[PDB]
RNA sequence: GUAUAAGCAAUUAUACAGCGAAACUGCGAAUGGCUCAUUAAAUCAGUUAUCGUUUAUUUGAUAGUACCUUACUACAUGGAUAACCGUGGUAAUUCUAGAGCUAAUACAUGCUGAAAAUCCCGACUUCGGAAGGGAUGUAUUUAUUAGAUUAAAAACCAAUGCCCUUCGGGGCGGUGAUUCAUAAUAACUUCUCGAAUCGCACGGCCUUGGCCGGCGAUGGUUCAUUCAAAUUUCUGCCCUAUCAACUUUCGACGGCUGGGUAUUGGCCAGCCGUGGUGACAACGGGUAAGGGUUAGGGCUCGGAGAAGGAGCCUGAGAAACGGCUACUACAUCCAAGGAAGGGCAGGCGCGCAAAUUACCCAAUCCCGACACGGGGAGGUAGUGACAA
């Protein structure tokens, strides 16, 4: 194939990569403003 | 990090082999240097044996040899328009060898008009491709580099000019 | 720093010279191809017992090799280098023999004079003036137009000019300073081109005795005009 | 890509073709005289220059870019046997665009700098034969 | 002094203006000495470069300081990379108003100078001197590279350059302390001869005696004997002199100087290259006296006060040249020719037309090596323009030798063009003159030369007296030589030349039997030994067949399909053997006819005649042949077999020899 | 090479002179050696190449490069620091602060005595020596040209000839190869070198004011040579098919283009092509990791780490473990603010056991400004009923 040197995405796991950081949830919205504007963009 | 060893490779038959050993001093090869256009800023590199070596980073000028009609002259350069290697390359505006880049052109035309007389850009030895003469006319010149700017310190090549000039011309435009 | 036994079996060290032998310094002649100048006077002549003595000896000038002072200890002299010594006036000559080692002869001045060295090769240096290099890393500038590669040179010595020459020659007599028949003195009678690397010449004696040496090993010396005294 | 070239003639003058003998007692094909293709990796073209040992050999593989494999057999004393065993070996020389290859046939190759991994040796003379495929071996 | 450039800059910018204030940066840069070239070119053709607005107000400072950096002696290299690439840096990076500004600058006292007033000289400026000649050579060496670097430019700064620069010249052949003013006068001219083919438009004529002055005082008495080794910088002034259309007529005012031109030329221990720049000035004169309108404002004096007097001179000179030494380069030769070439239409009348001619027909008959082809076609356009001049009633035996010559001409040249003028040559001939025979030879030759029809109507027509026939003879064998369009041209070719030996056997009588028989064989056998070696098959298909037209109707002359081939070569075996042969006859027409049988039962016939003629021929001429023969070994890969049995029958015939010899 | 030590030791013409601590400058420490998970033709050994690269030291030669508008000029070159003297801080040793000096072979610039200098040509010539004509280094990098008798090479080659004669005769740079070596022109470099150095003798011309004058030491551009180092070509491992498929899973095989490397190279980045290896034994697995010197035995030669990862620094040669930098794991001093640091050898290892904590670089050998300084190889010595 003419794609070896990371030209593909190889979907496989890392090891180190694995766990590096904890997701910390900082959103000063409580989600409902945020996807009643998603729906309320400039489509609607 | 980097080195040149052939360790890490596999085998002529397609064997790896771990051939485990330690990086040494001779198979080093430094980072590379991405030169690009600004005022002239060069590193310099000592190597084996204490040579001298001139990295340079940030280029505005070389010289370019016209060696068609026997000159050469030291002119800025604008920016690069096509490279065979990087199309990456060609958008960062980075100088290696072989790369084709607009060059300013006012010693050339100077050297002409003073050398045979007639207007140029604006007898029968003083003759022009009509192609060089469009570039004249615009003011900018397709050349080459082919200098070495990483391991010489200095951007230097020669002016492109019949049929090199109309396949890059080709070539630009697609 | 090797030993005694692994230094070459050619400049002779008895079995009382310790485990140690010296090794040369660097110069122009070859490391295998070397007599150093401490080996040459305590060794070989025996003109002083120890490396200190040597050192002296060395240090007031009084050993001159091919017409210079030299004042280390281990300076090479690999070939027929002429040493002259003055407070005995002696001049020593290094051949080989038919064995194939060091023998040193003693010489006046009138064939003292003169060394007869081989040329290595012949370029044109800066400027663009022919140079002549010799085996013995002496480069002689404005040569003679006719003195190719492995030819022979007889050299003035005080000036280093060039006094004469002697042309590579099937039909010439020869000495061998490398292989397998090392030191054997005879006659070129043929030559063997083999393009593509190690020509080779074939050389028999004066007495019936044929054997196949390389250009490189083989070393002209004269036609029959043998110009180095050879012992006899 | 760029445009390709030999490295130090002029072309674009208003007023030739360089190529070189390698010696050794062989003549330059006459493709590779007047033939206008362009190759770095050429002796009688690009820069590289024959030194060293000669070879032969019997090309298996030429479906490959300028490069092909050569199976070189011989013949290998094992004592315990006290017998000669065939033993093939797989070479590799960078192939000129002079010459016109033929599978099977008996070519003559020469010692280069290492253009490649494998590549080691340029072509100099190819001899025309019938050469059959891997099921014929024979000492070359 | 460039510590006091450091403080001078520090107070022009104590002098805070606007103008300054943006490109004080570049002002200190340009002066500290290690930024020189770095900070000129960002200056010049960079993004910050000269606003046009205050322009004028920067460019005085920026060009004293440039100047002082072009002036600097402390930094400075050797070489021309040391000061003088750094003068011309500057003055290619400059502009033309700068440019006459800057030379305010460096012109200090000679700026106001008046060289030529509404008399001629000015004396009362000459014997006074305003400059110590240090910065004398220093203003030169800038003005020389202002020129050059200028161009066309220099229109608004003539009434300047000149007065300079003409003004250290005459003081310095005043002067004529020496070095300084030899260095002087060698760039002076240097400069002028650029500033001359620089400035075509300037008007020259208000003064004459300087260029007397220059000239005609120290040197012109000496001028061959001085220019004996090579060019100089009076010769390059002299060339572009004649180059240019106006300023030649300034050669005529020392009516000498031409003479001593040719003189020059006429001296045989030159290096050779004086010699073909005296005769390139020779060629820019007779251009000058063709040339059309734009050169006939001069050309009517040019004509009648420059060439004029001196034609005989010249050549004279020219045939002394061409006959002194028997070594003649072959660009002096080519360059010659085409000065004889171009001299020939600006002649009308002369005196030596006689040595012209035989020294024509001197060099046409010189060997190929010393002339080339090329040089023979110029000396046959020579003899075409130069033929026609009435002298050839008179001497006719300088007459008959030369048409011997175009006649020889006929079988030597390649080309149609040459072979066109040859017909021309041949028509002057006739329109000089016996008239009406070698009109008969114009019409013959033009009908050869014109286009396939038209040449088979010419052979058929002459198929249909011995200085009518030799030029077809050579025509002839040329055609013969010729080996095919369809083969037509040869075959009649071939019946012309069976046509023409009938004419030789027809006419016995004693004298023509003396004169056509040395023509016949002089002119006939080493051409069919020519063609013997010719490979053509045709070509010796038609030679077989003119040898038999030859042998069978000659004979009284003293020096005279596979089956039937083998039987011919077996009767030929029979006919050497009743009588062996004449050797040359052997060894130069037999065996290269079955060398070529052999390369092309057939080869062993062929090795069997080979073997009895070998025993028939001579032995030198066997051992240039046994030589050929081992060299066609070494060559020849393609025939071992072939090439080795020829040597086994050739070697026993050479033990036979010996055996029939002891 | 640098001495004004406020250091000694003196005088018979007084800048210095003999010895000379400290200090600056130059060299040196790519090993002598220690430990331990191992390396199964990749190392290694023969055998080649470097026309693909580097090299301090070695020895040999070596460099013609002026003038060129400063001129109403310039003509014994600059500035810093150390050692030193004095003022201190802290718990903390050159951990160091402030102040006052002075030298260079340390760091650095560097037109000038002059109307010439130096190369090439050379006509005329009394070997006369020359009238007068052209021209102004090196290193880097690029472009171009030459790198060699003509290219109308239609030359030379058939000298098989031509001409005389007595007919006997006579006359008519290197390589196998390279764009190699080398030379020349255009410019280019924030680009070098082209001796402002030291010791010793001291002689010729006599403008008695100097002008010339030798031997060395140190230094410097190029090219050799040496010592090396780097890759690199054909052959050669022990055993196994309960190892027949392997590679493309760090590109696997090409070619083109560049980057970096001292240089070649998928060594790496783009672009496209389709491979390459294998029953002649690939690939895997096992770990038990010799060559040459030929009567013989003897003799000689033969990966990873310095508490742990990671990065950097000098130098001709190191990814030195010598240093530093941050993280981690330890440990020490303290006035609790802070500071420096990491190895080997010996004894016990039951409560009961057993070969020196020896001497010198004396010889061989090595490193230095260097005859003199310094060497953990080397020898000398002591113990022994294990034997013999």
């Amino acid at each position: 194939r003419r794609a070896s040197k990371g030209r593909k995405l190889r979907y496989t796991v890392h090891e180190k990569l694995q766990n590096f950081m904890a997701p910390e949830d900082r959103r000063s919205w409580e989600e409902h403003a945020i996807d009643r504007l998603f729906g309320t963009l400039f489509g609607q | 990090g980097i080195s040149r060893d052939s360790r890490h490779k596999r085998s002529h038959t397609g064997a790896k082999r771990a051939f485990y050993r330690k990086k040494r001093a001779f198979e080093l090869g430094r980072q590379p240097a991405n030169t690009r256009i600004g005022p002239k800023r060069i590193h310099i590199v000592r190597t084996r044996g204490g040579n001298h070596k001139y990295r340079a980073l940030r280029l505005d000028s070389g010289n370019f040899a016209w060696g068609s009609e026997g000159c050469t002259r030291k002119t800025r350069i604008i920016g690069v328009v096509y490279h065979p290697s990087n199309n990456e390359l060609v958008r960062t505006n980075t100088l290696t060898k072989s790369a084709v880049v607009q060059i300013d052109a006012a010693p050339f035309r100077q050297w002409y008009e003073a050398h045979y007389g007639q207007p140029l850009g604006r007898a029968a030895h003083g003759k022009v491709d009509p192609a060089l003469e469009k570039q004249f006319e615009a003011g900018r010149l397709y050349a080459i580099i082919s200098s070495r700017p990483g391991q010489s310190g200095r951007a230097d090549g020669y002016i492109l000019e019949g049929e090199e000039l109309a396949f890059y011309q080709r070539k630009l435009h697609k | 720093h090797q030993k005694r036994l692994s230094a070459p079996s050619h400049w002779l060290l008895d079995k009382l010279s310790g485990a140690y032998a010296p090794r040369p310094s660097t110069g122009p002649h070859k490391l295998r191809d070397c007599m150093p100048l401490i080996v040459f006077v305590r060794n070989r002549l025996k003109y002083a017992l120890n490396y200190r003595e040597t050192k002296a000896i060395m240090m007031q000038r009084l050993v001159k090799v091919d017409g210079k002072v030299r004042t280390d200890i281990t300076y090479p002299a690999g070939f027929m280098d002429v040493i002259t010594i003055e407070k005995t006036g002696e001049n020593f000559r290094l051949i080989y023999d038919t064995k194939g080692r060091f023998t040193v002869h003693r010489i006046t001045d009138e064939e003292a004079k003169y060394k007869l060295g081989k040329v290595k090769r012949v370029q044109l240096g800066r400027g663009g003036v022919p140079f002549l290099v010799t085996h013995d890393a002496r480069t002689i500038r404005y040569p003679d137009p006719l003195i190719k590669v492995n030819d022979t040179v007889k050299i003035d010595l005080e000036t280093g000019k060039i006094t004469d020459f002697i042309k590579f020659d099937t039909g010439a007599l020869a000495m061998i300073t490398g292989g397998r028949n090392m030191g054997r003195v005879g006659v070129i009678t043929h030559r063997e081109r083999h393009d593509g690397g190690f020509g080779i010449v074939h050389l028999k004696d004066a007495l019936d005795n044929t054997f196949a040496t390389r250009e490189s090993n083989v070393f002209v010396i004269g036609s029959e005009k043998p110009w180095i005294s050879l012992p006899k | 890509r760029a445009f390709l070239k030999q490295p130090h003639i002029f072309l674009n003058s208003k007023v030739r073709r360089w190529y070189k003998d390698v010696g050794l007692g062989f003549k330059t094909p006459k493709t590779a005289i007047e033939g206008h293709y362009i190759d770095k990796k050429c002796p009688f073209t690009g820069m590289v220059s024959i030194r060293g040992r000669i070879l032969t050999g019997r090309v298996v593989s030429t479906k490959m870019h300028r490069t092909i494999i050569i199976r070189r057999e011989y013949l290998h004393y094992i004592p315990k046997y006290n017998r000669y065993e065939k033993r093939h070996k797989n070479l590799a020389a960078h192939v000129s665009p002079a010459f016109r290859v033929e599978e099977g046939d008996m070519v003559v190759v020469g010692q280069c700098r290492p253009l490649s991994k494998t590549v080691r040796f340029n072509v100099l003379r190819v001899l025309p034969r019938t050469g059959k495929s891997v099921k014929k071996f024979q000492k070359f | 002094d460039i510590e006091l450039q450091k403080l001078a800059l520090k107070a022009i910018l104590t002098w805070k203006s606007e103008g300054i204030k943006p490109y004080q940066e570049h002002l200190e840069y340009l002066l500290d000495e290690a930024r020189f070239k770095n900070e000129l070119t960002v200056l010049f053709q960079g993004d910050n470069k000269i606003l046009p607005e205050h322009r004028s107000e920067v460019i005085p400072v920026l060009l004293h300081l440039l100047y002082g950096r072009a002036i600097s002696r402390k930094g400075a290299a050797s070489g021309r990379h040391g000061l003088h690439a750094t003068r011309l840096a500057i003055i290619r990076q400059l502009d033309v108003e700068d440019m006459g500004s800057f030379l305010d600058i460096g012109l200090g006292p000679l700026r106001a100078i008046r060289v030529v007033d509404e008399q001629g000289v000015r004396e009362s400026v000459f014997a006074h001197e305003p400059l110590p000649p240090r910065k004398q050579v220093g203003l030169l060496n800038m003005l020389e590279a202002v020129i050059n670097e200028l161009g066309t430019s220099v229109e608004p700064y003539m009434d300047a350059l000149v007065n300079s620069v003409l003004y250290c010249l005459v003081n310095a052949c005043r002067k004529l302390n020496e070095s300084l003013y030899r260095v002087i006068r060698t760039t002076a001219l240097k400069s002028l001869s650029r500033l001359f083919q620089n400035a075509p438009d300037f008007n020259w004529v208000p003064y004459r005696e300087l260029m007397v002055k220059e000239i005609i005082s120290p040197r012109i008495e000496k001028l061959p004997v001085e220019s004996t080794q090579g060019v100089s910088a009076t010769w390059r002034l002299m060339a572009t002199w004649s180059s240019l259309p106006k300023a030649a007529p300034f050669l005529n005012v020392d009516k000498r100087i031409l003479p001593k031109i040719v003189e020059t030329l006429s001296i045989e221990k030159a290096k050779d290259e004086v010699k073909v720049f005296a005769l390139d000035i020779l060629k820019n004169l007779i251009n000058l006296a063709q040339a059309p309108e734009t050169e006939s404002q001069f050309n009517e004096l040019i004509k009648t006060e420059l060439l004029d007097p001196n034609t005989d001179l010249i050549l004279k000179t020219i045939g002394g040249v061409l006959h002194g030494q028997s070594d003649i380069g072959r660009e002096l030769l080519s360059s010659a020719v085409d000065t004889v070439v171009v001299f020939a239409p600006m002649i009308e009348v002369s005196s030596h037309i006689q040595d012209m001619l035989e020294i024509a027909t001197w060099l046409l008959n010189q060997p190929l090596r010393k002339v080339n082809p090329k040089v023979k076609g110029a000396i046959l356009l020579i003899l075409k323009r130069f033929i026609e001049l009435d002298d050839l009633q008179s001497n006719q035996e300088l007459q008959r030798k030369v048409y011997s010559t175009i006649s020889a001409l006929f079988g030597f040249f390649k080309d149609k063009q040459n072979r066109q003028t040859l017909a021309e040559v041949l028509d002057v001939f006739a329109r000089r003159e016996w008239a009406q025979e070698v009109s008969d030879i114009c019409r013959g030759l033009n009908s050869y030369v014109e286009d396939y029809n038209t040449r088979l109507a010419a052979f058929n027509s002459i198929t249909k007296t011995l200085d009518q026939w030799m030029p077809l003879v050579h025509n002839l064998l040329y055609f013969i030589q010729q080996p095919e369009e369809f083969g037509v041209l040869s075959s009649n070719s071939a019946d012309g030349l069976c046509k023409f030996i009938s004419a030789v056997e027809s006419v016995w009588a004693t004298p023509d039997q003396a004169a056509w028989i040395d023509v016949v064989a002089n002119i006939i056998l080493p051409a069919i030994y020519a063609g013997s070696r010719d490979p053509s098959e045709t070509v010796r298909r038609e030679i077989l067949r003119v040898f038999g037209f030859l042998v069978s109707h000659l004979p009284q002359w003293e020096l005279v399909a596979v089956s039937r081939q083998l039987q011919a070569l077996r009767v030929l075996e029979a006919a050497n053997d009743k009588r062996e042969f004449r050797s040359k006859h052997i060894s130069q027409f037999f065996i290269p006819l079955f060398e070529h049988f052999i390369f092309d039962g057939l080869s062993a016939q062929a090795t069997n005649t080979i073997a009895a003629l070998t025993l028939s021929l001579e032995w030198q001429q066997y051992r240039a042949i046994l030589r050929r023969f081992i060299s066609y070994v070494e060559s020849k890969p393609d025939w071992q077999k072939r090439v080795v049995r020829l040597l086994e029958k050739e070697v026993d015939a050479l033990r036979t020899a010996v055996a029939s010899k002891k």
